[PDB]
RNA sequence: GGUUCGUGGUAGGAGAGCGUUCUAAGGGCGGUGAAGUCAGACCGGAAGGACUGGUGGAGCGCUUAGAAGUGAGAAUGCC
RNA sequence: AUACUCGGGAGUCAGACUGCGAGUGAUAAGAUCCGUAGUCGAAAGGGAAACAGCCCAGACCACCAGUUAAGGUCCCCAAAUA
RNA sequence: CCGAUAGUGAACCAGUACCGUGAGGGAAAGGUGAAAAGCACCCCGGAAGGGGAGUGAAACAGUUCCUGAAACCGUGUGCCUACAAGUAGUUAGAGCCCGUUAAUGGGUGAUAGCGUGCCUUUUGUAGAAUGAACCGGCGAGUUACGAUUUGUUGCAAGGUUAA
């Protein structure tokens, strides 16, 4: 803003008398490199609605994945050894061929890993699913002791 | 996320003055004319 | 759309001759005005010139009621600071009656360019004589 | 985020311009003349959309007159005796037959005299 | 003292009607067979067209 | 052989085989449109009407139902801030004449 | 068919170039080049120049018959400016344009 | 869907919208030519939007939502 | 065919002329100050030559249709040389 | 978040140049091409600058060289213009010239009617009141935290968490 910017200080020129129009600083709006008048300021955006309403959406969300069957539930899913390969195989097998949102319970470090280069394809806890997580991915594949997990939670 | 209808009435858009006359609050943007409540930051305090 | 406009040199322009003697000096102008603009005719167009050549003849027997001979003046300004000269109507019937009848009708004329050619086609002769006979004038009666 | 004023400005002030197609020196090249010429333009050409019937139904009434006075009826006596006779043809279609068709302009003239 | 109004083109390009130079008065001499002014000595020939030097 | 017929507000004068614009009448393109307000028949015998000639008509198929050329009407009141644009099409239908009867 | 030769900002302000080439514009190459040569202005000598520049081009570019030109075409566009400041009374400066000129000279047949 | 009564307007209240930059998500266009730019007699009730051709030479729409440095002819405005 | 009540948002607190009724003034002022009605303000159109405030009358858009208002109809200039 | 008038005063030898006795004030200024392949050679010219030739996808990319709007300056010409009184248009309209996003089309405009810019400020302004030479860019109700009211949504005699 005009305080903000470099110089300023003096008035350029006399109030009265030189025929051109007053001025108070050459930082002045108006001026060339002058002032922003008002413009952005560092401000958060974040506001969270009432647990009940955040509760709902996510029961909200997931009831909608179940309507529209994109909800496809596997008893085990873990991998001997981290291989995008045999993940990308997997998918396949399941025959997702979209975006899909991964939930997996035991620890399952491979599952991560295995998943972790291929684009549309995101993997969680459990603990960590989100509305904007399930509303980002068409599929969600979900390992049954995650369900039991997310039940456990709502 | 590419079909997101928010609530029908929740939302509302913000009014802008000083966009030009066709709007109703060009120009003078809605103050009138002259007198103190005219000014930036004009106004009397409240009581 | 569908209304009928003149062109020029469409409409067959007449020469008419009419005698000034015993009218009054309006009335015979303001009939002649008429004719110059060619209200007369239904292919009358306001932007053409549909009107008839008018011949008037003893003009200096053209009318004037009341005192209007003495009274009616005719002022002339030069321009020049106090350069405004007169004439009575009554003087001007006497020696210059072609310069009367001119003033009366081009009072009575569209003040413009068509106005000006409308006054082009108005001959005006103090006695009986004209030598226009080659455009064949038939009569006109008020 | 910020919005530079970059060829919305410009996309605007051309059109007005072209509007101005055809007008004396500066109207014709500068937005702010031509803005006034063109504002000026569709006022009169809205004054003028309701000017154009007066003028034309004074035309049509001025040749009805001319063609009445050559049946030894004025345009007054005419209308009146149109009106009387029941005749409800309008002054343009009149003035056209006074122009294009006067025999048929003669028996409407005939009907009026009977009628008066 | 000041103009009161700026000129419009028309108004300047008719004012210049007259702002423009003649065509010298010149002429093809004979000795020479090129042009010159009358009444000067053609340099070409390098004298007086008419008068030897 | 012409007639004056009225329509829509207006009155018209038509031949046979004439093209005239008209008010937007009910209408497709291959209908007939019958005219039954005819105010003079010309031509050799004037029939004249008091207002309408009794049993009288004109016929006419409709050529087109269109809108003609985009007029916009702009009004404006000077140092009131106050300016009114609006555009306008007048809606149309294209008759050719078939006969007068 | 023809030949152009162009002299890209020339320090001669347009005006006063265009007041000359005005004389040759239409003209066949003999009687303009005398023209030139017999117009007492800055301008000529170079628009000489250009207009010879232009002949040369049509002969031995283009194989033209040099006897038989005409100049077709002539104009003078405006070059980049030089700002300049003259020192007035009471410390003001006064801004002087040092104009430059483009000089189009076209020659052709007939 | 009809019927009836309405539809001049400054300050000013109310409503519905156009267009600009950015984000998300869907879905597209583009070296067989993106944006910009120039031209035109096209389309919409307005803000405005297309189409075709030239120039240009690599990026850009559209849909639905979201967020704003979001629209200039005037400030003896600044460059 | 509106009133009233309760909420949200205003703008306005320089008025002008005309008619009528008063004061001030000189029974002056396009003066001044009230009352009362209208128009302008914020009202385009027609008339009054031109002419915010007078006379007539209220513009949603289009039409080369019609009927009227004030005011007009010898010519400029539409309509009676009624 | 900005994208070269923005973002730092400073994308570039900037606290430089420049101004000031001094403290101090304080700019402007980015873009050849993928690659210099940066135009051998010929021609006019003292040179500059051109025209060829060549390079290149392109040179109307030619060492400040992506794009290249507007003002402004010119050349050419289809229509008009030397008896006319002009807020420059608009409505009517011949004539002449064209031929489109094919439309009751385009350009020009003899002649006729009507017609006192825009803005601000005013009871009232064409105003002999104010502001603007023109074009371009830039240039003015914002955000934070509270209050209040309307709308929406969740839960409801409960509702809601803050750090
Ligand atoms: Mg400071
Ligand atoms: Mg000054
Ligand atoms: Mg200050
Ligand atoms: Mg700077
Ligand atoms: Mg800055
Ligand atoms: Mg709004
Ligand atoms: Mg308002
Ligand atoms: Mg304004
Ligand atoms: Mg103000
Ligand atoms: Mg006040
Ligand atoms: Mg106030
Ligand atoms: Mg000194
Ligand atoms: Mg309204
Ligand atoms: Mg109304
Ligand atoms: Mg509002
Ligand atoms: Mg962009
Ligand atoms: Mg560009
Ligand atoms: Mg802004
Ligand atoms: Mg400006
Ligand atoms: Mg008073
Ligand atoms: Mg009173
Ligand atoms: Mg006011
Ligand atoms: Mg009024
Ligand atoms: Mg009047
Ligand atoms: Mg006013
Ligand atoms: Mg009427
Ligand atoms: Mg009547
Ligand atoms: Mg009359
Ligand atoms: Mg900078
Ligand atoms: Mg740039
Ligand atoms: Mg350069
Ligand atoms: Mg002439
Ligand atoms: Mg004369
Ligand atoms: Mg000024
Ligand atoms: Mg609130
Ligand atoms: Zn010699």
């Amino acid at each position: 803003n005009r305080s903000e910017v470099r110089g300023g200080g003096r008035k350029p020129w006399r109030q009265k008398g030189t025929g051109r129009a007053r001025q108070g600083s050459i930082r002045s709006p108006q001026w060339r490199g002058g002032g922003v008048v008002f413009g952005p300021t560092p401000r958060s955006y974040a506001y969270k609605l009432p647990k009940k309403v955040r509760r709902l959406a996510i029961k909200s969300i997931l009831s909608s994945k179940v309507n529209e069957e994109k909800l496809v539930v596997l008893e085990g899913l873990t991998f001997d050894a981290p291989k995008t390969k045999e993940f990308a195989a997997f998918l396949k097998n399941i025959s997702v061929d979209t975006k899909a949102l991964i939930v997996v319970a035991g620890e399952s470090e491979n599952v991560e890993l295995s998943a972790r280069n291929l684009q549309g394809i995101t993997v969680i806890p459990a603990e960590s699913i989100s509305v904007l997580e399930v509303a980002k991915h068409d599929k969600l594949i979900i390992t049954k002791a995650a369900v039991e997990k997310v039940e456990e939670v709502l | 996320l590419h079909e997101l209808k928010p609530s029908e009435g929740s939302r509302k858009e913000r009014n802008r003055v000083g966009r030009g006359t066709g709007s109703g609050n060009g120009k003078t943007s809605g103050r009138g004319h002259k007198g103190q409540k005219a000014r930036s930051g004009g106004g009397v305090r409240l009581g | 759309r569908t209304t009928y406009m003149a062109k020029p040199g469409e409409v067959e322009r007449k020469w008419y001759v009419i005698d000034a003697t015993g009218v009054s000096l309006g009335r015979l102008s303001s009939e002649v005005a008429s004719i110059l603009r060619g209200k007369n005719k239904p292919q009358f167009t306001p932007h053409i010139d549909t009107g008839d050549f008018v011949i008037i003849i003893n003009a200096g027997k053209i009318g004037l009621t009341g005192k209007k001979a003495t009274d009616k003046i005719y002022y002339r300004h030069s321009q020049y600071p106090g350069g405004l000269k007169s004439r009575t109507a009554g003087e001007m019937r006497t020696n210059n009656p072609e310069k009367l009848l001119e003033l009366s009708i081009k009072g009575m004329l569209p003040k413009n360019s068509l106005g000006r050619q409308l006054f082009k086609k108005l001959h005006v002769y103090g006695g009986s004589e004209h030598e226009h006979a080659a455009q064949q004038p038939e009569v006109y009666e008020l | 985020p910020r919005v530079k004023g970059g060829t919305v400005t410009r996309k605007r002030r051309k059109k007005i311009v072209k509007l101005a197609k055809g007008y004396y020196g500066s109207k014709h090249l500068l937005f702010k003349v031509a803005n006034q010429a063109v504002m000026k333009s569709y006022q009169y050409a809205y004054r003028d959309r309701r000017q154009k019937k007066r003028d034309f139904r004074r035309l049509w009434i001025a040749r009805i007159n001319a063609a009445a006075r050559m049946q030894d009826l004025s345009y007054s006596k005419l209308m009146h005796g149109l009106k009387l006779a029941g005749i409800d043809i309008n002054r343009k279609m009149l003035a056209d037959l006074a122009v294009n068709d006067i025999a048929s302009f003669n028996t409407l003239a005939d009907s009026a005299k009977k009628a008066l | 003292a000041v103009p009161f109004r700026r000129t419009s083109k028309a108004k300047k390009r008719k004012r210049r009607t007259h702002v423009k130079l003649q065509l010298p008065g010149m002429n093809e001499c004979s000795n020479c067979g090129e042009y010159r002014l009358s009444h000067h000595v053609c340099p070409e020939c390098g004298q007086y067209d008419g008068k030897d030097v | 052989m012409y007639a004056i017929i009225e329509t829509g507000g207006k009155q018209i004068k038509v031949e046979a085989g004439q093209e005239i614009y008209v008010e937007k009448l009910a209408g497709e393109v291959g209908d007939v449109v019958t005219f039954d307000k005819v105010l003079f028949v010309g031509g050799d015998s004037a029939k004249v009407g008091v207002p309408f000639v009794e049993g009288a008509t004109v016929t006419a198929k409709v050529e087109k139902q269109g809108r003609a050329k985009k007029l916009t009407v702009y009004k404006y009141k000077p140092k009131k801030n106050y300016h009114k644009k609006q555009g306008h099409r007048q809606p149309y239908t294209k008759l050719t004449i078939d006969a007068i009867n | 068919t023809s030949a152009k030769a162009v002299a890209k900002t020339v320090r001669i302000a347009p005006r006063k170039a265009r007041i000359v080439i005005d004389l040759i514009r239409g003209k066949q190459v003999g009687e303009a080049i005398a023209i030139l040569k017999y117009t007492p202005r800055s301008a000529s000598p170079i628009i000489e120049k250009v207009l010879k520049s232009a002949i040369a081009n049509a002969e031995h570019n283009y194989d033209l018959d040099i006897n038989n030109l005409v100049v077709e075409e002539a104009f003078v566009d405006e070059g980049p400016t030089l700002k300049r400041f003259r020192p007035r009374a009471q410390g003001r400066a006064s801004a002087i344009n040092k104009r430059t000129s483009h000089i189009t000279v076209v020659v052709s047949e007939v």
